[PDB]
């Protein structure tokens, strides 16, 4: 502990993408809006444009 | 130790689990059968599970039943493995 700021250990979390073109079954999310009816709007349903 | 089919390991990259896919139980009564479909198609690195079950009532183990009948998807695998061959397993116990 009495050691200086640069000689304190940190922990490194390190992470790798391989875009590999077969599986694609892992990433991020994708965040969804309140729903609207009866009126003229873009959708946007599992990927349906 | 009924996993006699495998014996070493390795590394592994897909572990889905879910319910069985054959649902149908003979507890019921007997005389009629099961008629278990699949099929299976690996295209652009993915697999698809179609079954269907049907009852039959007489055995006649000579042909397939005269009927139409639907075969809907049931899970979707995203392993894009080469695939050649078809191998079938059964469930023998011991002598009886
Ligand atoms: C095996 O898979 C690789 C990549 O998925 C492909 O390049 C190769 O042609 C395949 N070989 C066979 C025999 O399917």
């Amino acid at each position: 502990p009495t050691y200086g700021v640069g000689h304190q250990p940190y922990r490194v979390v390190v992470l790798s993408f391989e875009l590999l073109h077969a599986p694609a079954t892992v990433c991020g999310p994708k965040k969804s809006t309140n729903l609207v009816k009866n009126k003229c709007v873009n959708f946007n349903f599992n990927g349906l444009k | 130790s009924e996993f006699r089919v495998y014996s070493s390991a390795n590394n592994c990259t897909f572990e889905y689990v879910s319910q069985p896919f054959l649902m149908d139980l003979e507890g019921k009564q007997g005389n009629f059968k099961n008629l278990r479909e699949f099929v299976f198609k690996n295209i652009d690195g993915y697999f698809k599970i179609y079954s269907k079950h049907t009852p039959i009532i007489v055995r006649e183990p000579e042909d397939l039943p005269q009927g139409f009948s639907a075969l809907e998807p049931l899970v979707d695998l995203p392993i894009g493995i080469n695939i050649t061959r078809f191998q079938t397993l059964l469930a023998l116990h011991r002598s009886y």
